[PDB]
């Protein structure tokens, strides 16, 4: 069975080195299993961080740096800041198929939770504001889709 | 920038088909691999394969091949994901993701719901009034989880503005 | 043999 396993929760506090783990049930990983570390933040915001094992995707902060250490792969983060309090995911690839780890769940100590935002340009900042709304209402959708779904026993009850 | 917008939010009654669209750029298309991936709340995130988008051939992982399909819309840089003979299982949210190798750029997901499989020929022995009163009930709750998510999103706008603002 | 995917 191949089952990737990865620390439940981690915390540090900013400018700190912080180091995830990601281990193989099949044995030591190596570059053949194409490591890839993914960042998970509120409402299902997804970010590839590295992919074959140590390389950075175009535009991660370099503070996020992958390799392999004891048999496991690994992700540095090397001078934490608040904004990478996330759930870290690690995906093994296995000859034929991708596997994800159970992810760890960073903690960052102190700070505020939108400090990170002052330091953005305007232009970000106004997409980031625009793409809210539209979110918030997709979200709504879903609950409504979710009752929907809930109800639908008895309304085919009212129609037959 | 790259971004992956995918299509909204989807309900459907088992044995239906759903078809999820995954809308790509600031990129050319067909040089790079999208995967799709399964996520339930509490449950481990599930690949469910990959298109090659220059040869159009797909590779499924084993539990989705019978039923999960991938296609491309070239000309429109968009890949669909095609979910048939639905489950009331297969309720969970779906992303695309571009390789590569693995899982690089993320759409922001689409929640497939999937109404009950289960029996409830019961609910036809009950009157009009009776099946209404319990539709009428399932209103506060609905109503009550809007509330919370319209003051969450007033709880993430106002960071925004302040930090156009200072 | 290397990764299959398309990169």
């Amino acid at each position: 069975q191949t089952v990737v396993t990865q620390e439940s929760a981690l915390t540090t506090s900013p400018g700190e080195t912080v180091t995830l783990t990601c281990r193989s049930s099949t044995g030591a990983v190596t570059t053949s299993n194409y490591a890839n570390w993914v960042q998970e933040k509120p409402d299902h915001l997804f970010t590839g961080l590295i992919v074959g094992t140590n390389n950075r995707v175009p535009g991660v902060p370099p503070r996020f740096s992958g390799s392999l250490i004891e048999d496991k792969a690994a992700l540095t983060i090397t001078g934490a800041q608040t904004e990478d309090e996330a759930i870290y995911f690690c995906a093994l690839w296995y000859s034929n198929h991708w596997v994800f780890g159970g992810g760890t769940k960073l903690t960052v100590l102190g700070g505020s939770d939108y400090e990170f935002l002052k330091s953005w340009t305007v232009e970000d900042l106004q997409k980031r504001l625009l793409a809210l709304d539209p979110m918030c209402e997709q979200e709504i959708e879903e609950i409504r889709q979710k009752y929907q779904s809930k109800r639908q026993p008895i309304l085919d009850a009212i129609e037959a | 920038q790259i971004q992956l917008v995918q299509s909204g939010p989807e309900v459907q009654k088992p044995g239906e088909t759903v078809r999820i669209s995954c809308k790509a750029s600031g990129y050319t298309f067909t040089t790079a691999g999208m995967q799709w991936v399964q996520k339930m709340p509490g449950k481990s995130l599930k690949w469910i394969g990959w298109i090659n988008t220059r040869s159009g051939v797909p590779k499924y992982a084993e539990d989705f091949k019978g039923r999960f399909a991938f296609s491309l819309e070239t000309s429109a840089s968009i890949a669909y994901l095609h979910i048939n003979n639905l489950k009331n299982e297969d309720t969970a949210t779906y992303f695309c993701a571009r390789e590569g190798p693995g899982f690089v750029y993320w759409g922001q997901g689409t929640l497939v719901t999937v109404s009950s499989g289960s029996d409830y020929e019961f609910l036809k022995s009950w009157t009009v009034e009776d099946l209404q009163k319990r539709l009428l009930a399932l209103d506060p709750m609905m109503e009550q989880e809007i509330e919370e998510i319209r003051q969450k999103c007033q709880s993430k706008r106002q960071p925004i503005l302040d930090a156009i603002e200072a | 043999r290397g990764y299959p995917g398309q990169v």
